[PDB]
RNA sequence: UUUUUUUUUUUU
RNA sequence: GUGAAAUUCUUGGAUUUAUGAAAGACGAACAACUGCGAAAGCAUUUGCCAAGGAUGUUUUCAUUAAUCAAGAACGAAAGUUGGGGGCUCGAAGACGAUCAGAUACCGUCCUAGUCUCAACCAUAAACGAUGCCGACCAGGGAUCGGCGGAUGUUGCUAGGACUCCGCCGGCACCUUAUGAGAAAUCAAAGUUUUUGGGUUCCGGGGGGAGUAUGGUCGCAAGGCUGAAACUUAAAGGAAUUGAC
């Protein structure tokens, strides 16, 4: 976008969210917290959308989620929302 | 004065190019700056096709194929007229002859 | 050996380089030898010893003295000198190659054998080359 | 000894241009075609006898 | 004095893991004194075309080492002793723009026979595929490698050399490496590239003949 | 890709 | 083997052909305007050992930083001392040619060396002939690593391969001047007489000269530091036309 096309002031969403989470005009990360649930078992759990270590249910031991390079990735029976 | 950005050769980012012996004179050269032809050709030439075909041994045969890499010294690539020499502006063209 | 049209089949193993060229037919094994010609044994100057027309006459004599040992068809392996040196065959081989189809001997498999290494000794001449 | 009988002729070839190649149908053989050197004018059409057919003729210069 | 009129002719015959017995036609000298004409012919090695022992055409880019074990009458009875690629085939597959995946192994069969099996393999390109070159990453060429060399071994390790050669001969290994590697990349002419006799098992008339019928 | 060395001082 | 030859090897079988063994080097093709590393440099497999950038992070400390005399670590090739190796090639040397001569270019045979270990040496057109850190500054398509999102296939086992859209970081490339420049050229060699972000090194016409002397390091070769007397009007950079 040509620089007179666009105020610095008043970004569009759109750009701000395709930004460096660093380089937008207020600096936001772009991970979030979930409630991860297990297939059988009623517990539910927070966790981080990122998340650097094997997340497991207390009542059954059962591992939520695995580390990876960026967000971390969830058992197939778990299922996740959004929490925030 | 200084006639190519890249300096005659292929080296970015990087130290030290092992060197291959030029096909021709045997010269050491640079494997990037090498001039480097692949010659795949027929092993028998076309004038000999037809007589080495009807005295084939077999129904069907088909003729193999030789394969040679040329790697070539900058001397020895101008001398066989591998490259020559261009003007100013036309030696900026990289992509190969059509 | 049985019937006429039965094929014998030898190796002509051709060694085209660019001082000379060589016409050796052996059996399948490669241990029994039937006749090697060369292109010097064919002309008296040095430097007509790989020429096209030397390789042409020892391939005509190769094919005369086969056909009176027997053999019908030829298996072709051509090479050049290989090694660290050119990988290029000589002027002779096409010439040879030719000659041999030309005097009424059936060809069979054509293979290139020339000597490749994976990596080589040093080659020879210097770093600078061949100064001429 | 055979004879053949031009189809086209390539050009002029030598360092002087003293032959021309000519491209030569063999009249025994229609189906054959040699590559010759020819000293001395040469149209389409002339009949040369080739004292020996073995050769393929390759530019001099 | 002419050699050539004191020299036999002979028969080589191939083993019954391929379609045509007859290979071709080899002589020696003759039997003087302390020079016997049978131990000349032994352990000779013949390289010849798998499309001559299969008089399939296709099969033109694989060369087959026979060597001669036992002679019996005129007939010398050979068996498998290796195979190898043919330049040109070499020469053709490998090309600029992909990967070049390459592993041996050593491996003992049921009979004793140690042998070397070397596998090649490369990348292929998807039929959507954009962008100009097919590049596997340093870590998807080892693990295709493990997967090569634990492929070779456990097809070689559970079969004889009789066997060995029969899932050659229709290419099943490499058939077996390209289905168990897609997992990981693509890969095209997968091949048992070259296989090499590294120790054999003191002879046996009884094995031989079990490979080669009654010539009578 | 055989072989091919040399041209007093100043000035126009 | 050469332009042509000869030196040279060869019926005590050369060269050539097949099989096998040993030795020491070298890791082709894949291999790229691709990768890693402070640089030098680094390309066969597998295991072990520590190390590292980038990416991701709503983790931690809280100015701990930048650049650097003195002083240190590493540092191609050649070279040095002593072992081990010694295939190939090959300074020196010896021959064969070419030549007016030919201490050469070409050919033939070879010592040191070339490889490795221990200890030295510390120099290269060691180059991007271009210090490091930080900010701003046009566009575009490729490519390597990581990550986010979307989507459809796969003779495969949610994943991997491919497709599309983005963010960060990297090696580069193409176009352009509103910039700079003596220009060649440079998207950093820009934001400089409208001159000032921080900081290290370093040049002052050409020679004498990287020489003499002193010091210091080195077994040596030499390295580092480094003048003067005297001499001289140019030497030199880029580009233009012509001639060759
Ligand atoms: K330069
Ligand atoms: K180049
Ligand atoms: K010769
Ligand atoms: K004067
Ligand atoms: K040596
Ligand atoms: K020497
Ligand atoms: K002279
Ligand atoms: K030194
Ligand atoms: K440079
Ligand atoms: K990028
Ligand atoms: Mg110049
Ligand atoms: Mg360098
Ligand atoms: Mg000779
Ligand atoms: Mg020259
Ligand atoms: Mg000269
Ligand atoms: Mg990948
Ligand atoms: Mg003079
Ligand atoms: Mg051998
Ligand atoms: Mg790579
Ligand atoms: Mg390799
Ligand atoms: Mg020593
Ligand atoms: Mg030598
Ligand atoms: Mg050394
Ligand atoms: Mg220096
Ligand atoms: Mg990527
Ligand atoms: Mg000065
Ligand atoms: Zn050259």
């Amino acid at each position: 976008t040509l620089p007179n096309d666009v105020d610095l002031l008043n970004p569009p969403a759109e750009l701000e969210k395709r930004k460096h989470k660093l380089k937008r005009l207020v600096q936001s990360p772009n991970s979030f917290f979930m409630d991860v649930k297990c297939q059988g078992c009623f517990n539910i759990t927070t966790v981080f959308s990122h998340s650097q270590t094997v997340v497991v249910c207390g009542n059954c031991q059962t591992v939520l989620c695995q580390p990876t390079g960026g967000r971390a990735r969830l058992t197939e029976g778990c299922s996740f929302r959004r929490k925030g | 004065t200084f006639k190519r950005r890249n300096g005659g050769r292929n080296k970015h980012g990087r130290g030290h190019t092992k060197f291959i012996r030029c096909s021709n004179c045997g010269k050491c050269c640079p494997k990037d700056k090498a001039i480097k032809r692949f010659l795949v050709r027929n092993i028998v030439e076309q004038a000999a096709v037809r007589d080495v075909q009807e005295a084939c041994a077999f129904e069907t045969y088909t003729l193999p194929k030789l394969y040679l890499k040329m790697q070539y010294c900058v001397s020895c690539a101008i001398h066989s007229k591998v490259v020559r020499v261009r003007s100013v502006t036309d030696r900026r063209v990289r992509e190969p002859p059509q | 050996a049985t019937r006429e049209g039965e094929l014998v089949f030898g190796v002509a193993h051709i060694f085209a380089s660019f001082n000379d060229t060589f016409i050796h037919v052996t059996d399948l094994s490669g241990r029994e030898t039937m006749v090697r010609i060369t292109g010097g044994m064919k002309v008296k100057a040095d430097r007509d010893e790989s020429s096209p027309y030397a390789a042409m006459l020892a391939a005509q004599d190769v094919s005369q003295r086969c056909k009176e040992l027997g053999i019908n068809a030829l298996h072709i392996k051509l090479r050049a000198t290989g090694g660290n040196k050119t990988k290029t065959p000589g002027p002779g081989a096409q010439s040879a190659l030719r000659a041999l189809a030309r005097s009424g001997m059936k060809i069979g498999r054509i293979e290139d054998v020339t000597p490749i290494p994976t990596d080589s000794t040093r080659r020879k001449g210097g770093r600078r080359g061949r100064r001429l | 000894t055979k004879h053949a009988i031009v189809v086209k002729v390539m050009g002029r070839t030598g360092s002087r241009g003293q032959v021309t190649q000519v491209r030569v149908k063999f009249l025994d053989d229609q189906n054959r075609f040699i590559m010759r050197n020819v000293k001395g004018p040469v149209r389409e059409g002339d009949v040369l006898t080739l004292l020996e057919s073995e050769r393929e003729a390759r530019r001099l210069r | 004095a002419d050699p050539y009129a004191k020299k036999d002719w002979y028969d080589i015959k191939a083993p019954s893991v391929f379609d045509i017995k007859n290979v071709g036609k080899t002589l020696v000298t003759r039997t003087q004194g302390t020079k016997i004409a049978s131990e000349g012919l032994k352990h000779r090695v013949f390289e010849v075309s798998l499309a001559d022992l299969q008089k399939d055409e296709d099969q033109s880019f694989r060369k087959i080492r026979l060597r001669a074990e036992d002679v019996q009458g005129k007939n010398v009875l050979t068996n498998f002793w290796g195979m190898d690629f043919t330049t040109d085939k070499l020469r053709s597959l490998v090309k600029k723009w992909q990967t070049l995946i390459e592993a041996h192994v050593d491996v003992k069969t049921t009979d004793s026979y140690t042998l070397r099996m070397f596998c090649i393999a490369f990348t292929k390109k998807r039929p959507n595929q954009q962008k100009r070159t097919c590049y596997a990453q340093s870590s998807q060429i080892r693990q295709i490698r493990r997967k090569m060399v634990e492929i070779m071994r456990n097809q070689a390790s559970s079969c004889d050399l009789k066997e060995l050669v029969a899932k050659f001969i229709p290419e099943s290994i490499g058939r077996e490496i390209e289905k168990a590697t897609s997992s990981i990349f693509p890969l095209q002419n997968v091949y048992i590239r070259k296989v090499k006799i590294l120790k054999a098992p003191k002879f046996d008339i009884g094995k031989l003949m079990e490979v080669h019928g009654d010539y009578s």
